């Protein structure tokens, strides 16, 4: 038999796609927690030259 | 015979692999005396080929239709191996469809054969007429000329048709022209004068 | 046995029973190949005479053996026509450029014809002001204006047919289409 | 014989799992990749944009 050996094959490309949803996801996220980081380090930087 | 012809209502999905980017399944023809040997020898002819994968699918008075499930890649390599190894696998795809289509194709061929048969009759006739037609006049034209060149100025020609039916054509050839060669000129009993043949 | 057609989302085409009618009536090895192709219309190629000559190019190359056929519609939706073997286009006043094989008709739901005769040849003539049918003593069998406006249509000896128009000696023009087979 | 196989019954699973472990293995490949990139446009985008910003706003 064969099919005992397809179940596994589909589990296995099952976790690729949860991967890829993962890489992309973290990617993105990663994007997003970039552009706060700067909007917050440009932040201090401009309280700081404000009160100067 | 069943492998090599199409398998349109034979092989079935189950016997395929689908919707899995990395493996497949191809049909395989076995000869009557190598069920055993293919059976012990197919998984060796590619890396990647899923062991324990024999199966029938069908069978004719020459050959056992099997089956192997393996990788994308190495189904070229199965098959040529199996070529060179006087083993022929099967072809066949999965359309869904194709048994209607191939037979469509079929009624679509013997209506033509008909219908295309009748036309070519049709146009041939009309040909036959027409072609024919062109023809007596391009000989009219050609008697006409051939008299104003070996006759004089007026048009007075008896333009006749003689058919001689039993196998005596030549015979009436040499009648006309040694009994009036002399039509043409003493010297120029090529033919005397005018005459022309129809071999219909 | 039957024919095709090739319009363009337009109010006004031909019939098909119509065509299926007259293919009754013309030379054969004609009517054995049926796709008929619509060369020239009133309503999608405007209603200049000279848009109609241009539209209408002698390209008998491919086959010199083609029936063209001028399906006219009269004031009063009397439908009518003629038959020609050769492209219409101004030519010089010598002759008229005619095979003795045309012929008339006044078509409807009553189809009638008139072939022509060997009485003489007269009338098959093409140029940039008319393009008339058979005539002789009296107006020509068939004329439409430069303008395609107005029309008349007589008996001829080249034909020997009756009035076709519906507004027999003159009439007006409100749609025609050109076919080529 | 239902079985048609000229090897033992198990080696059929341990190609079942060298094939599934290297599926896992160019997938983890390539989510580390995916990890990197996303950890390289974290720093030299946000040092462009806060140091055009800085330079603008100084």
């Amino acid at each position: 038999s064969q099919k005992n050996g397809i179940a596994t094959l589909l589990q296995a490309e099952k976790e690729a796609h949860e991967i890829v949803s993962k890489a992309r996801k973290y990617r993105q996220d990663k994007l997003k927690q970039a552009k706060t980081d700067a909007a917050k380090e440009i932040d201090s930087y401009k309280i700081q030259k404000d009160k100067e | 015979d069943l492998s090599v012809r199409s398998l349109h209502d034979i092989v079935k999905p189950e016997d395929f692999v689908l919707n899995s980017e990395h493996l497949t399944t191809v049909l395989v023809a076995v000869p009557k005396s190598l069920k055993s040997d293919f059976e012990k020898s197919y998984e060796t002819l590619s890396k990647n080929v899923v062991p324990a994968s024999a199966s029938v699918i069908a069978e004719d008075a020459e050959y056992v239709l099997f089956n192997v499930h393996l990788f994308k890649k190495n189904v070229q390599e199965f098959t040529t191996a199996a070529r060179e190894k006087k083993f022929i696998p099967r072809e066949f795809n999965y359309s869904e469809e194709l048994i209607d289509q191939l037979k469509k194709e079929h009624d679509s061929a013997a209506s033509l054969e008909q219908s295309l048969r009748v036309q070519l009759v049709r146009l041939a006739k009309t040909a036959y007429v027409d072609v024919f037609i062109n023809w007596f006049h391009i000989k009219a034209l050609r008697v006409y000329v051939e008299s104003v060149l070996r006759y004089g100025l007026p048009p007075h020609f008896n333009i006749k048709i003689i058919a001689v039916p039993p196998k005596n054509l030549s015979k009436c050839k040499s009648e006309l022209i040694d009994a009036f060669g002399f039509l043409g000129g003493n010297a120029f009993m090529y033919e005397p004068f005018v005459m022309y043949i129809i071999n219909l | 046995r039957l024919n095709g057609y090739l319009p363009s989302t337009k109010n006004k085409l031909l019939t098909p029973e119509m065509c299926d009618e007259i293919r009754t009536l013309m030379p054969t090895r004609i009517q054995l190949y049926t796709e008929w192709n619509l060369l020239y219309s009133l309503e999608q190629h405007g209603s200049s005479l000279h848009s109609l000559y241009s539209n209408v190019a002698p390209d008998s190359k491919e086959f010199r053996r083609v029936g063209y056929v001028l399906v006219i519609k009269d004031r009063k939706n009397g439908i009518f026509g003629a038959y020609s073997n050769e492209a219409f286009h101004p030519n010089e006043h010598r002759q008229y450029t005619g095979n003795g094989e045309c012929f008339l008709w006044k078509l409807d739901k009553r189809f009638s014809g008139y072939p022509y005769t060997g009485v003489n040849e007269f009338a098959i003539y093409c140029t940039s002001e008319f393009l008339s049918m058979g005539a002789g003593d009296g107006h020509y069998g068939l004329l439409c204006d430069d303008g395609l406006l107005h029309g008349v249509s007589n008996p001829c000896q080249t034909y020997g047919n009756e009035v076709l128009s519906k507004e027999g000696k003159k009439f007006s023009i409100v749609a025609l289409e050109v076919w080529r087979v | 014989s239902s079985a048609i196989t000229a090897l033992t019954p198990n080696q059929v699973n341990d190609e079942l799992n060298k094939m599934q472990a290297f599926i896992r293995k160019e997938a983890e490949e390539k989510a580390k990749e995916i990890q990197l990139k996303a950890d390289q446009e974290y720093e030299i985008e946000k040092t462009n944009i806060v140091r055009n910003e800085t330079n603008n706003i100084d």
